């Protein structure tokens, strides 16, 4: 079990870690969050009560480092950040939790909820796609573009996404026009899969933590980015029989944790309705299936 | 993006532009067989590529051997053509290789953009006027070399005659869709008004007869006046 330690509480926010989240009045003695599982990354992010615009948050992994949050009022925003003494660190620690100031991660053990929206994602593979190599946690917020976006502008915020075009001479091989663009098998298997993602696991990561950018900061080329590697999957005749059972438990549990309320901006009607009614892979998502027509059947 | 009537003037400027019309591609007959189902039977077609400008006609004949031994034929007369469009800019010096070209028809877009990849500066485009280019096998030299045909063929029309010698491109086109939508609507009409006089006659290097000024005055006058009767006719007005 490990902890985040605040230094300080200065202004009102709604603070996230994972998929849980309190209200934190201002100058209220808050000083972190306890008993977070080790074992798997994390995401703790943050909402002014002042500015409901941009959420923003940091992702990280305890076992790389012991990690604490400071308001920086220069910024005006929460910062993560690194202690490098380590004696001096658990000295706050045992004192703020003597002092009890610290929620707990709040962990039902029935619940693999987290575990299941996390399962492929590796702190590695993270600050690739968040290029800020002197940190080793990963700041997002809503704001922040793509690499795909920029081409079609400030590099050091970017989201180096690994890039999919479906209208692209990387997707479609010459001579094969037709035969690629309806099946992309070739893309996906040698393309993405052999090529440059070299295991199943790194895209679902990928895959995986897109989504999570989309839900808790509603960056919008998260949300696109996520689409498309859907798409890629279900728009291929030939998929390995394991990655599509995994696909399935890996959209049923993101389908699943969902905000009932914000549908509308995070699903998109054609991918959604290719995915489950038109492609190839109409018959293989049955869990994705089932839970998409009783949670949002309008949508379809 | 799409073009419709405010961006109509643009078709005839000094940048090099197609118009793909593919309605004439995948052609059939439909029969009833010895057993009663129904069956059909595939014709020779044509893609229909056209510089509105020039007049420059690139008439792509599509040979019923095309189609031997393959499933989702009216899919795959999408990509047939998307192929043989980009074999013709491929196969045209770089200075003549058009800048734009649109699509009678927004189904060819994906086909299209994917066989032009190695033109990225070449823009697709879709449209939202009604052109009359399936009627293009309404004119007699068009059907004949299409109907004639032992191989896939190219043939090169200009589709303005020579009349580009005397009246403007713009003037050109209207004469033209003008012609095709008569022959679309009442293609029986249409001709009997192109061909009652036994003394105007087609130049053999030509398609459409050769009217003085003055008689495609009378000509564009009763296409007119043929449309317009058929569309009371169709709608009870």
């Amino acid at each position: 079990m490990n902890t985040v330690p605040f230094t300080s509480a200065p202004i009102e926010v709604t603070i996230g870690i994972d998929q849980y989240s309190f209200n934190v009045k201002e100058n209220q003695p808050f000083h972190g969050i306890k008993d977070i599982p080790i074992g798997h990354v994390h995401v703790i992010h943050f909402q002014h009560a002042d500015n409901s615009s941009m959420r923003y948050g940091y992702w990280f992994d305890c076992r790389m480092g012991n990690f604490y949050i400071q308001y920086d009022p220069k910024d005006g925003l929460y910062k993560m950040m690194e202690e490098r003494d380590g004696a001096k660190f658990e000295n706050i620690v045992h004192n703020f939790k003597e002092r009890q100031m610290m929620v707990s991660y709040p962990k039902i053990d029935e619940d693999d909820t987290w575990y299941n929206l996390t399962e492929f994602v590796q702190m590695d593979k993270i600050r690739k796609i968040v290029r800020k190599d002197e940190n080793q946690f990963s700041y997002v917020d809503s704001s922040m573009t793509t690499v795909q976006e920029n081409e079609l502008s400030d590099p050091a915020h970017s989201l180096n996404y690994t890039v999919i075009n479906f209208k692209s001479r990387e997707a479609i091989r010459p001579g094969h026009e037709m035969e690629d663009f309806l099946d992309k098998s070739y893309y996906l298997n040698t393309v993405m899969l052999q090529g440059i993602f070299k295991n199943s696991s790194n895209y679902f990561g990928e895959l995986q933590f897109a989504f999570l950018n989309a839900m808790f900061f509603g960056n919008y080329g998260s949300s696109l980015q996520w689409h498309a590697m859907i798409e890629l999957i279900c728009s291929s005749a030939t998929v390995p029989k394991h990655m599509l059972d995994k696909l399935d438990e890996i959209l049923y549990y993101q389908i699943k944790t969902l905000p009932e309320q914000y549908s509308d901006i995070l699903l998109n009607e054609r991918v959604w309705n290719i995915c489950l009614y038109s492609s190839f892979q109409k018959n293989s998502l049955h869990n994705t299936e089932k839970i998409m027509e009783n949670k949002y059947p309008e949508l379809l | 993006g799409a073009m419709n009537s405010s961006n109509y003037a643009e078709l005839f400027n000094n940048d090099i532009k197609l118009f793909v019309d593919d309605t004439n591609v995948y052609r059939v007959t439909v029969h009833k067989t010895f057993e009663g189902n129904v069956a059909t039977k595939a014709i020779n077609g044509c893609i229909f590529t056209l510089n509105p400008k020039t007049g420059h006609l690139f008439l792509k004949i599509i040979h019923t051997s095309v189609w031997a031994g393959q499933k989702r034929l009216s899919q795959l007369a999408k990509w047939k053509t998307a192929e043989e469009v980009s074999a013709l800019v491929r196969s045209l010096p770089k200075e003549e290789q058009p800048k734009q070209i649109i699509v009678t028809r927004k189904a060819m877009l994906d086909p299209l953009e994917v066989h032009m990849l190695d033109f990225p500066n070449i823009a697709i485009r879709p449209t939202e006027l009604r052109l009359p280019f399936s009627a293009a096998m309404s004119i007699d030299k068009l059907s004949d070399v299409v109907m004639k045909a032992t191989e896939p063929q190219m043939v090169l029309f200009n589709i303005y005659d020579d009349w580009l010698d005397r009246i403007s491109s713009y003037t050109a086109f209207s004469r033209l869709t003008l012609l095709l939508r008569a022959l679309k609507t009442n293609e029986e009409s249409a001709k009997m008004i192109l061909l009652s006089d036994p003394t105007i006659t087609i130049k053999s290097y030509h398609l459409w007869p050769s009217f003085t000024d003055e008689q495609w005055i009378t000509i564009e006058s009763q296409m007119r006046d043929l449309i317009l009767t058929e569309y009371g006719r169709k709608y009870n007005v």
